[PDB]
DNA sequence: ATCGATGTATATATCTGACACGTGCCTGGAGACTAGGGAGTAATCCCCTTGGCGGTTAAAACGCGGGGGACAGCGCGTACGTGCGTTTAAGCGGTGCTAGAGCTG
DNA sequence: AGCTCTAGCACCGCTTAAACGCACGTACGCGCTGTCCCCCGCGTTTTAACCGCCAAGGGGATTACTCCCTAGTCTCCAGGCACGTGTCAGATATATACATCGAT
């Protein structure tokens, strides 16, 4: 049997998902977390269908934004691996936290 | 009452979302803070959508409303309007 | 004969609605003649741009109707659009295929 | 109302004077509306600021080329500033 | 000769100072910049609430844009704290003439 | 006609809710303000400006002085993370930084 | 010219202490004065321009206050 | 012997000091001389306020000073002390200045 | 060096539903005119900036020891990528159905 | 307030890619160490920032005057926008040749 080293596949798939440009998270988890989220401010709310896509659209811009961000931190400490802590300091950095 | 569905955003959902992002290596622990980070995201901007939402007088949230909510907070959306 | 203010102006955007709308849009109580030519011909002009990036995007990747995708690589090539746009993100627009040197393989 | 302001058939009017065999989606026509938009608030408003700045009620020329040059960098504000000066004058000599 | 009068909301916030703290005092430059802060308050709030007339297609801006900007741009905790304070102040005013 | 009593008096407010009106409509942001929205401006500020010279008397309480200097007013817009949400992007004129230090950058022995 | 060395190495020194900042690399202050240049000459630019508005030849502070309100900077205690 | 301090304590006071203090650590002339440098290239002969200059060091001082917040956290991060030239490079990227 | 899987670039054929294109029509833009005030110009004018001057001391510059912190190296072991089988549910189209934007007055 | 109708919600059955748990190996995080540099500490040097002061002057500010440029009003019309049509750009099918990873 075949198993490529590990470290490859992982390349592979990054220039997979960002050679494309698709909706990355699935639609109906989405649904149900804003419907959860929207729900403590105002109860027995309606959703347009485009407002969760903006929504949705957001959230992958912001995490994605986070994710550069979080990728350069953690190879500023000589780490492939992105630590949570990594995290912190990127949104201490830009000035959300 | 909808429950429980940050689980909803499983594992390889993140481990895409962070592959656009350029990384090689996830640690096992990160999911539970980036899950934290977009709590706190999508608390602000409908919080900020809702309240745009309750002045017009609805009682459904709009794209349009959404849109301004975002831009409100220093990041601007296309797409959808302005 | 009418003749629009576009052709006065030799553009394609109007004058005429965009005096309408800094008029509906209370920006000033007054506004001048040669202000909506001035901004029609701005508005002109960074579309001329954005539109030549899109399009030499889309030749790039061999398409000839310009996606989303395409705009966001024309927007996030240029780094003179960068700062520009830099406040705005692109619906379904996707991010460029940037690697850091230390994530690539020895 | 059911009259929905836009600018899709104006940019479309634009890629045809700059690529005429090139096609445009939906989806890139609404994104360029929102932008033109953006731009259309920004600079309206950064010249309306200016405008209140030194006490001025009207909006000239001077006000949107100023707005121009603060709101862009470099090269895109000197060219837009020359663009613009260029249909100012094409508009002074048609009357 | 004549002079341009400089418009300022100094004497207020000293009075709400006395008000508050009748020992204390305040420096000039202190005082330029409380009134600079309610100045830039004051445009910020006042921009939005011509945007939320603007949203919703009105050409009027009501209690109600104020209290939907505040909402806005006043983070949670003082916001709830405006919004009784400038509902109780806007029934008295209508309580009054 | 009757005594001249301000629109302030009204209200119950210390800020002026005409000159926050004159300002509305000199500002040129709409044409026109409604009767309450100067009022409900004028009760804002007022309230803004009473919470943070609340934490700025706290800061002299806790310095000692009994003039707010402007260095009070910073650390009581840094000291209250909510206040400092509503500041974020603000630079105070002679204000300085609130005092901090790391944990690993403290001495370990 | 040589007056962008007219921050000096202790001015750079102090600025990291009231920031927190033990330990200062000898390179650290050429970058420092590098990203204080940047700095000056956006908002300078953005300064002369609202100062080449009003057919003034001497730049305000107001002019440098709404320069620095642009970028989202806002500085407090010279006017509004 | 007279005392001499250990290295990191005269920081640590030093630190407090101007933490504590709120005066313009950056000489006025020299500023104000660079600030005439930078404004000719953009419009020579140009005159200049004084309070804009002080409004200009304010500012300065204060976006070099969060500057050194952030390059400090990013030192911090990479379990180091001192601040190397690509932790100030680490912040200014994070925070969408470059 | 070397072979094979494996993703990638390059030619032709078939299908569709989104976009190009045509038609129609009305509502906003163009045209015309007039008042009248904002903007512009000219005349003062004084203050605020520039510049010079001494002096002088705080401060920058400088040298230099030294130590401690950066950094390279090595070991390690476990955290985590990768792959396979199983299983969950997102997605899909369809169907229903009314609350509520949307509009008019 | 009244009316419209539409799109939002709700549900169902289905398919199957996705998620899931799983076992397994090794690459990477990290503790620990060695070195050594180079930054910190401080006296010495020296220079220039700073203060106080005085002249200038001109430039922003203020006035008064003017006019012309823009809002406002009005009519007119065609340009700009739902609708319909329609047909092809993009997707997917195939064959065909090439660079990349991994075990050898």
């Amino acid at each position: 049997p075949h198993r490529y080293r590990p470290g490859t596949v992982a390349l592979r798939e990054i220039r997979r998902y960002q050679k494309s440009t698709e909706l990355l998270i699935r639609k109906l988890p989405f649904q149900r977390l804003v419907r959860e989220i929207a729900q403590d401010f105002k109860t027995d709310l309606r959703f347009q269908s485009s407002a969760v896509m903006a929504l949705q659209e957001a959230s992958e811009a912001y995490l994605v934004a986070l994710f550069e961000d979080t990728n350069l931190a953690a190879i500023h400490a000589k780490r492939v691996t992105i630590m949570p802590k990594d995290i912190q300091l990127a949104r201490r950095i830009r000035g959300e936290r | 009452v909808l429950r429980d569905n940050i689980q909803g955003i499983t594992k390889p959902a993140i481990r895409r979302l962070a592959r656009r992002g350029g990384v090689k290596r996830i640690s096992g622990l990160i999911y539970e803070e980036t899950r934290g980070v977009l709590k706190v995201f999508l608390e602000n901007v409908i919080r900020d959508a809702v309240t745009y939402t309750e002045h017009a007088k609805r009682k459904t949230v709009t794209a349009m409303d959404v849109v301004y909510a975002l831009k409100r907070q220093g990041r601007t959306l296309y797409g959808f309007g302005g | 004969k009418a003749k629009t203010r576009s052709s006065r102006a030799g553009l394609q955007f109007p004058v005429g609605r965009v005096h309408r709308l800094l008029r509906k849009g209370n920006y000033a109580e007054r506004v001048g003649a040669g202000a909506p030519v001035y901004l029609a011909a701005v508005l002109e002009y960074l579309t001329a741009e954005i539109l030549e990036l899109a399009g030499n995007a889309a030749r790039d990747n061999k398409k000839t109707r310009i996606i989303p995708r395409h705009l966001q690589l024309a927007v996030r090539n240029d780094e003179e659009l960068n700062k520009l746009l830099g406040r705005v993100t692109i619906a379904q627009g996707g991010v460029l295929p940037n690697i850091q040197s230390v994530l690539l393989p020895k | 109302k059911t009259r929905k302001e836009s600018y899709a058939i104006y940019v479309y009017k634009v890629l045809k004077q700059v690529h005429p065999d090139t096609g445009i989606s939906s989806k890139a026509m609404s994104i360029m509306n929102s932008f033109v938009n953006d731009v259309f608030e920004r600079i309206a408003g950064e010249a309306s600021r200016l405008a209140h700045y030194n006490k001025r009620s009207t909006i000239t020329s001077r006000e949107i080329q100023t707005a121009v040059r603060l709101l862009l960098p470099g090269e895109l504000a000197k060219h837009a500033v020359s663009e613009g000066t260029k249909a100012v004058t094409k508009y002074t000599s048609a009357k």
